[PDB]
RNA sequence: GUAUGUCUAAAGUUAUGCUCUUAUUUACUAACAA
RNA sequence: ACGAAUCUCUUUGCCUUUUGGCUUAGAUCAAGUGUAGUAUCUGUUCUUU
């Protein structure tokens, strides 16, 4: 009742443009271009060093660009650990399979319905199966006509226009050298 | 990946001590449920208290269970996790249970998932806990 | 409701363009232009990757070869030359993005990470970060100074024909064979918005250069995006015109679909009207399948198209300055109304 | 375990026909109206790597039961190939003659190659002959 | 095509030979 | 046949296989009991098992039907003779 | 004995072939000729060629093709493959009618069992080791089955051995679910049909238990 | 037996893969600097 | 063969195993995971079936015959919520397929919940789908022995489809209803909206014509031949270029004067001839029937 | 002869037309001899 | 006779166990014995059916 798919809705196939044209979306303000740079700069800059100073290549250290648990109070450190042994003793190249988490629905939703060329379409769309004259994965035999083809040296006329003049031509020669 | 998730540690575990300094060593463990580096976060609850307290469990994995990354315990009620789903599955229902999978690739997979167990679910919310309790009292009686 | 919105359609008028015409052909290459891409900052040279592999820099003016490039193995499927700084991005079926530099001829710094034969690169305009994705169905994000990969903005579940690279929010456009488009929350790593309106393969995307919108196609739909909410915009009149390439459009609302059938089809961007088609030539010794329009792209002028087309060929054209709207008018515009988008 | 390798002169060719029957098999789907399943590529790509064959051979590759733009992009994309191959083969004998460093096992390949392609010619051009006069 | 206003053109060779940059170094004096 | 039309003409057909023979919202945990009757359920279960079960006969007795060399083979041959 | 291959091809030797043709195609040569132990490859192809071949013709010629043949001897002499393609016929054959215008079993049996044999024989040793495997594996499971239902009968309840893990993060399915992908949450209510399953699921169980 | 490729090594399972920590040979700081152009 | 207990355990493990391993490789082959699935169903765990079926859908969401199957095994154990949610949510993903409508309008008609069938009807119709929807809702609202709302639909069957054929079953739909007024006055609704949007923005004059010659039917079964006549007028008043109008009403002229039958009928076939080309015929028919300058003048043409 | 791959390596998880006899072939295999 | 249901067959529709890469066709087509095994041969006899 009101609610049978409301993820879908037909206002989303409506082009928002073909009642009204000259719909002037918007080119992006320049001042809000510079808040998405400083955020997403500032997020790439950041992901980067952290990147750079977990690497163990201390060469790339020199290109790097408190809390409470409760209405409770508490300080965090960072304890330097001894440079031999591993700084990060967690990671260790896990095998993980990632969890899809779509938990909201999407749809796919396309606007046709073809009946006269797309049912005759299919007629002349249907491949034939592919069997080869090399090389049978799984020893199928198959009939010799299915194997082999081609069926076209008839050709035969334009081809010998000319060789009657060429051969006549020698036997006349012939003729006439040994007369 | 970035710190974006806070240590999700509870107040009977961590002492009564107006500030404690604790220590964050990042990456630095696979935790005691899902084998997932984590970043482990160690303390003194005194300063001369010999026994330090090391965050066992990953931050994603106590929020699944909706616990503490300490004790093991549901951060509302300070009790075994497992008790707390029987507890559950008496009042308002039959069958609670949180099934952590025993196999070592699936675990890590469950834990990826950003989706509250049986009991957890009851617990995160105050309003629902406190209804449960109520519940619960009218049982008893 | 469908009577009231066509009836509003045919209210309107879409307006207007001058045609086009073969101006300028050039058997360049000995194999496929799969990649154009021209320089965005002066308007004088483009080049064009060939699947020989040998980028090719071409001057407009003349015409004439201006110079080859050929660091990549395998097929340069596409090329981004950044006009925010002197560095001509490519990226072959090799699995590589490598970077040239312009201001020495060279390669300067490869990005190691693709797992498959990539297939387009697309420059962040407002960054020093580039977009680039393949087969393996992942969008990757590098920053360029530090040659890392920063974030892979996984969610699609094909490859990935096309990117486009945006200053806004929607900072990336993922088109995929999939059947899909994304739209990115780059920081967040997630798809804010997932248009879907496609039967097929989204295998030609653009962005618009005033407007803030990206055309897509299909096998035959074209539709035309608006990315601020990520909405839908305009469906196009591509009814029965062939598998699309690529999708060039014009800074003048003059939206390109180049047709693997080999036609050029020609839009006007606003409305949909198929105001050109023109059935391209081959060269005197090819096969009939092989006039294909595999790239395309226009200048900074808008009255120059390129197109990459599978003769080997580099066909460029111009608008007609001699055109009115009785000289040469448009294809007499009809919304078709036959169980249609419109 | 993300191992994956790059190029190199030794996979470059097995890469190379991957990329191009993904190719391919994607531009049959986009032409193929019905949404067929992957076993109904599997057909059309296998079909594929018999008129490559062919056309190595120089027997015309002329099946019966195809629609037209299917043969027609098929093909195209052997055209493709087939110049790939041709202009690699024609780099490759420039590169011996110079003396390069060049792997036996390549140089046999360029031999057979362009033994291949020598007869291709050939024949062509007997074909030649036979169609228009001697 | 020899006859139309399509302008053909068969290039092989570079103009500027792997030297002369694509873009140039702009700078003080 | 496209799947558009053989859908709705399966639908007009088992249509005619019905043709033989309250809701309740919390809406603050948004769960929608459909009361129905468990008699209707066991029918639709009954009958679903049924139509299946004659398909799934129905290829049993076309497989026992009857240039070949293995089972697989027999088949793709009757694959190119259909054309 | 050991020798060198030439003959007569023997009607069984060359159905033989055709049937190899049928199977393996025209450009195989040399299997063609291991099937059979007297002819070479070049031989068998050759005999493809000329003779075997269906989409090759032995029809005689009419007055008009007869013509057409003598006058191509005529113009071409004696060039009798072009002749051949010309006429469209195979050329020995178009000699031969040019030419008339102008005027033991068991070695046979035994390369027969072989060929049939080998026909009907398709795969590589792969797969065939792979199959024996299967069936040795599932002979070995039996076996351990029966060992351990002998001792649940004599008494003594042992649980099947885990397959040896070939890895750290291998998986037993039985232990827990496989990548447990939940259902989509639930917008009708589903709490009676969980107790339902529930019960179904246990009483199955107690069932086999029983059974 | 031996079969063509079809669905991609998809970079999702090597997104939800854990880091390495290895330093690769070109990984290794490459013309650090960026150029730009005059506007 | 398969007795006790944990030796069934076993068993499921082992076919687990290949099963799994099976889907390793070919992460997509839709027909091994169905089977696999159907090896849960057949486990009798329902859980496990379920969790399969998510990651097939997965994997794939496209290939609706796996969600058909998800479906069925879901109503086979009378598990009818979890079908009808799954149902709801296939129609989400994929709504502009059929068969899954179809797939749950059946399950709700079975089920004889018809109110929630005529509800989802509505949504369904509602997201401007095929006619087949229509029509078969259509169908489900007639074999609903009521016939309002019906009406309503029909109106917006038009709105959705404006196509003749769907007046024309309307109309048909009309003659099956007993109240005969309705069927006037749906005719002269159809007319109205046809004159309103008379300029070509609609179907061909094919449509409209067939239209007129039904409504002419239905008028000379009525009484009222009058109104007919003045329509035919209006027709070919309203509407150029009026071969199939003017054949129409020449046949109802027939029907219901001799002269002029043979006159415009014959004059009609001679543009046929001339479509044709018998031109010898068609200019002498022309001759005969005149006009006469026409006729000269086409003779002389 | 090998790669390689399995196997073993000990402690008890608390439930009530045929059979036959032979001799011969051929094939394959054989780090077994010649 | 119309309506319906059940069953069998036939015609079509559906392909329902229905070919899953690339390279120089990827390359090259042999001179064996006795000893054993294995299978396959064939004869060979008799028995009873
Ligand atoms: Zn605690
Ligand atoms: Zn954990």
């Amino acid at each position: 009742t009101d609610q049978i798919a409301k993820n879908v809705k037909l206002d989303d196939f409506i082009p928002k443009r073909q009642s009204n044209f000259e719909l002037s979306v918007p080119l992006p303000t320049k001042a809000e271009i510079q808040e998405c740079t400083a955020r997403t700069k500032s997020y790439i800059q950041r992901l980067v060093n952290a990147k750079l100073a977990n690497s163990n290549n201390r060469a790339s250290s020199r290109y790097v660009t408190l809390l409470l648990n409760n209405s409770h109070h508490i300080e965090v450190v960072s304890k330097q650990m001894d440079p031999l042994l591993p700084r990060f003793v967690g990671k260790k190249a896990r095998k993980v399979v990632a969890p899809t988490e779509n938990d909201e629905v999407v749809p796919v939703l396309h606007m046709d319905g073809s009946n006269d060329r797309g049912e005759a379409d299919p007629n002349e769309w249907k491949i034939p199966a592919a069997v080869s004259n090399w090389k049978n994965p799984n020893g199928y035999t198959v009939a010799l006509e299915r194997r082999v083809g081609k069926a076209l040296d008839n050709e035969n006329n334009t081809i010998n226009d000319g060789f009657m003049k060429l051969s006549e031509a020698l036997e006349n020669a012939d003729k006439k050298a040994r007369q | 990946e970035i710190n974006e998730p806070p240590p999700n540690i509870c107040e009977q575990c961590l002492g009564d001590e107006a500030n404690i300094r604790m220590t964050k060593i990042p990456q630095g463990s696979e935790c005691k449920i899902c084998t997932l580096p984590f970043t482990l976060y160690h303390f003194k609850t005194s300063k001369r208290s010999n026994n330090i307290i090391k965050t066992l469990i990953c931050v994603r994995c106590a929020t699944q269970r909706n616990i503490c990354q300490c004790c093991m315990l549901d951060s509302r009620w300070h009790i075994p996790i497992q008790l707390r789903d029987h507890l559950i599955s008496l009042v308002n229902e039959e069958n609670v249970m949180t099934e952590e999978a025993k196999n070592d690739m699936m675990k890590r997979f469950l834990s990826l998932k950003n989706v509250k167990l049986g009991g957890a679910q009851i617990t995160s919310d105050p309003s629902e806990a406190d209804n449960i309790v109520d519940k619960l009292k009218n049982i008893l009686l | 409701l469908i009577v009231n919105r066509y009836e509003k359609l045919l209210s309107q008028r879409p307006e207007w363009h001058a045609p086009w015409k073969l101006s300028r052909v050039i058997n360049g290459h000995l194999g496929w232009v799969r990649c154009v891409a021209i320089d965005p900052v002066d308007n004088e040279w483009f080049i064009t990757g060939s699947n020989d592999t040998t980028m090719k820099v071409w001057d407009l003016a003349t015409g004439k070869l201006k110079t080859t490039l050929a660091g990549h193995v395998m097929t340069v499927r596409d090329v981004a030359v950044s006009d925010r700084h002197p560095y001509l991005f490519s990226v072959s079926e090799d699995k590589t993005v490598k970077c040239w530099d312009l201001e020495k001829n060279q390669i300067i710094r490869d990005y190691y990470g693709h797992l498959s034969g990539v297939r387009t690169v697309s420059i962040h305009p407002t960054l020093d970060l580039i977009a680039t994705a393949g087969r393996d169905s992942v969008i990757k994000l590098w920053d360029m100074r530090t040659r890392i990969p920063v974030i892979t903005l996984v969610g699609h579940k094909g490859p990935i024909n096309q990117v486009q690279c945006t200053p806004v929010d929607p900072q990336v456009v993922s088109s995929s064979t999939d059947a899909t488009v994304r739209l990115w929350d780059v920081v967040a790593g997630k798809t804010m918005k997932v248009l879907t309106h496609h039967k097929r393969s989204v295998r030609a995307t653009a962005l618009h250069p005033k407007e803030f919108s990206v055309a897509s196609a299909c096998t035959d739909d074209i539709r035309s995006w608006g990315l601020a909410e990520g909405s839908l915009l305009t469906n196009f009149e591509s009814e029965k015109t062939g598998i699309i390439n690529t999708l060039s459009i014009n800074q003048d609302d003059v939206l390109f679909a180049g047709g693997d059938n080999g036609v050029l089809s020609f839009y006007d961007y606003k409305s949909g009207h198929k105001y050109q088609s023109l059935a391209t030539r081959e060269m005197v010794g090819s096969l009939e399948g092989e006039r294909s329009v595999l790239c395309s792209t226009f200048d900074k002028t808008g009255l120059r198209l390129i197109t990459g087309e599978a003769d080997k060929s580099i066909k460029i054209w111009k608008q007609d300055e001699t055109a009115t709207k009785e000289s040469e008018p448009g294809l007499a515009w009809n919304p078709n109304l036959s169980a249609k988008r419109f | 375990n993300e191992i994956v390798k790059t190029t190199t002169k030794q996979r470059l060719d097995a890469y190379y026909d991957l990329e191009l029957r993904n190719s391919v098999m994607d531009d049959i789907l986009e032409m193929m109206p019905e949404s067929i399943r992957q076993k109904k590529a599997r057909t059309i790509l296998q079909h594929l790597s018999e008129a490559w064959r062919c056309w190595k051979a120089n027997i015309p590759w002329d099946v019966p039961g195809m629609p037209a733009p299917i043969k027609k992009i098929i093909e195209r994309y052997i055209k493709s190939k087939a110049d790939a191959w041709v202009s690699a083969a024609h780099y490759n004998r420039e590169r011996i003659k110079r003396g390069a460093h060049v792997e036996k096992t390549m140089v046999k390949k360029n031999l057979g190659r362009l033994t291949r392609l020598w007869i291709k010619n050939e024949q062509e051009r007997q074909r030649q002959i036979q169609k228009n006069g001697p | 095509e020899v006859e139309v206003l399509m302008e053909t053109k068969n290039t092989q060779s570079p103009q500027t030979p792997l030297v002369e940059p694509v873009t140039e170094r702009t700078k003080l004096q | 046949i496209s799947y558009d039309q053989l859908a709705k003409l399966s639908y007009e057909k088992t249509l005619r296989n019905l043709a033989t023979q309250k809701v309740q919202k919390d809406t603050k945990t948004g769960k929608i009991t459909i009361a129905d009757d468990d008699k209707l359920v066991n029918k639709l279960a009954v009958s679903l098992q049924s139509e299946s079960k004659k398909r799934y006969e129905a290829r049993k007795r076309q497989m026992q039907n009857a240039s070949f060399i293995n089972d697989k083979n027999k088949q793709f041959n009757e694959k190119l003779s259909r054309e | 004995p050991i020798y060198v291959k030439g003959g007569v091809w023997t009607n069984v030797e060359d159905q033989i072939l055709k049937a190899a043709v049928q199977k393996y195609g025209t450009h195989q040569w040399s299997k063609v000729a291991s099937l059979l132990q007297k002819k070479t490859a070049r031989q068998s192809e050759l005999r493809w060629n000329e003779y075997l071949n269906p989409k090759l013709n032995f029809t005689e010629f009419s007055k008009e093709e007869d013509a057409q043949l003598l006058d191509l001897a005529r113009e071409l002499p004696n060039q009798w493959r072009t002749i051949a393609d010309m006429m469209a016929r195979p050329a020995q054959v178009c000699v031969e009618r040019y030419n008339r215008l102008l005027e033991l079993e068991d070695e046979e049996k035994e390369m027969l069992a072989e060929a049939r044999a080998r026909l009907l024989n398709t795969q590589g040793k792969k797969a065939t080791r792979k199959i024996r495997e299967r069936m040795l594996e599932e002979s070995k499971r039996i076996a351990e089955l029966q060992k351990r239902r002998e001792l649940k009968q004599a008494g003594i309840n042992v649980a099947i051995k885990k397959p040896k893990k070939k890895y750290g993060t291998d998986i037993d399915y039985n232990e827990d679910i496989v990548y447990e992908q939940a259902p989509m949450p639930g917008i009708y209510d589903t709490s009676t049909e969980d107790r339902q399953i529930k019960k179904k699921f246990e009483q199955f169980e107690r069932k086999v238990n029983r059974k | 037996s031996h079969r063509p490729q079809l669905e991609a090594r998809s970079g999702a399972k090597a997104a939800a893969y854990t880091p390495t920590g290895i330093e690769h040979a070109r990984l290794l700081p490459g013309h650090t600097t960026l150029k730009y152009r005059k506007f | 063969d398969i007795l006790d207990l944990e030796e069934l355990r076993e068993y499921q493990r082992r076919k687990r195993t290949e099963y799994e391993g099976y889907l390793k490789r070919n992460r997509l082959d839709m027909g091994q995971w169905i089977r696999y699935a159907q090896f849960e169903i057949e486990q009798h765990d329902m859980r496990r079936a379920r969790s399969i079926f998510e990651r097939a859908l997965l994997v794939d969401s496209s290939f609706i015959p796996l969600w058909i199957r998800y479906i069925d095994a879901e109503l086979k154990v009378k598990c009818i919520n979890h079908a009808r949610n799954l149902m709801n949510r296939a129609i989400s993903t994929l709504p502009r397929v059929d068969k899954l409508w179809y797939k749950y309008l059946i399950v709700e008609e079975s089920l004889n919940n018809v109110e929630i069938v005529r509800s989802l009807y509505t949504k369904w119709c509602s997201l401007e789908p095929g006619v087949n929807a229509w029509n078969s809702f259509v169908d489900f609202e007639i074999r609903q022995k009521n016939w309002n709302g019906v009406r309503e639909i029909y109106s917006k069957y038009v709105m959705a489809h404006p196509q003749m054929q769907t007046w024309l079953k309307w109309v048909r739909f009309e003659n099956r209803h007993g109240n005969t007024e309705f069927t006037r006055s749906v005719y002269s609704l159809a007319i109205d909206t046809v004159a309103n949007l008379q300029n070509l923005q609609i179907w061909s004059d094919m449509e409209v014509a067939k239209l007129v010659n039904s409504f002419a039917h239905w008028e000379a079964a009525q009484q009222e031949y009058e109104r007919s006549s003045a329509l035919y007028q209006i027709a070919i008043e309203k509407w150029p270029s009026n071969q199939l109008l003017k054949a129409g009403l020449l046949d109802f002229e027939k029907q219901f004067n001799s002269i002029e039958e043979t006159i415009s009928y014959k004059r009609k076939m001679e543009y046929e001839t001339i479509l044709s080309n018998y031109d010898t015929w068609w200019l002498y028919l022309d001759l005969i029937s005149e006009f006469p300058k026409q006729i000269m003048q086409t003779f002389e043409k």
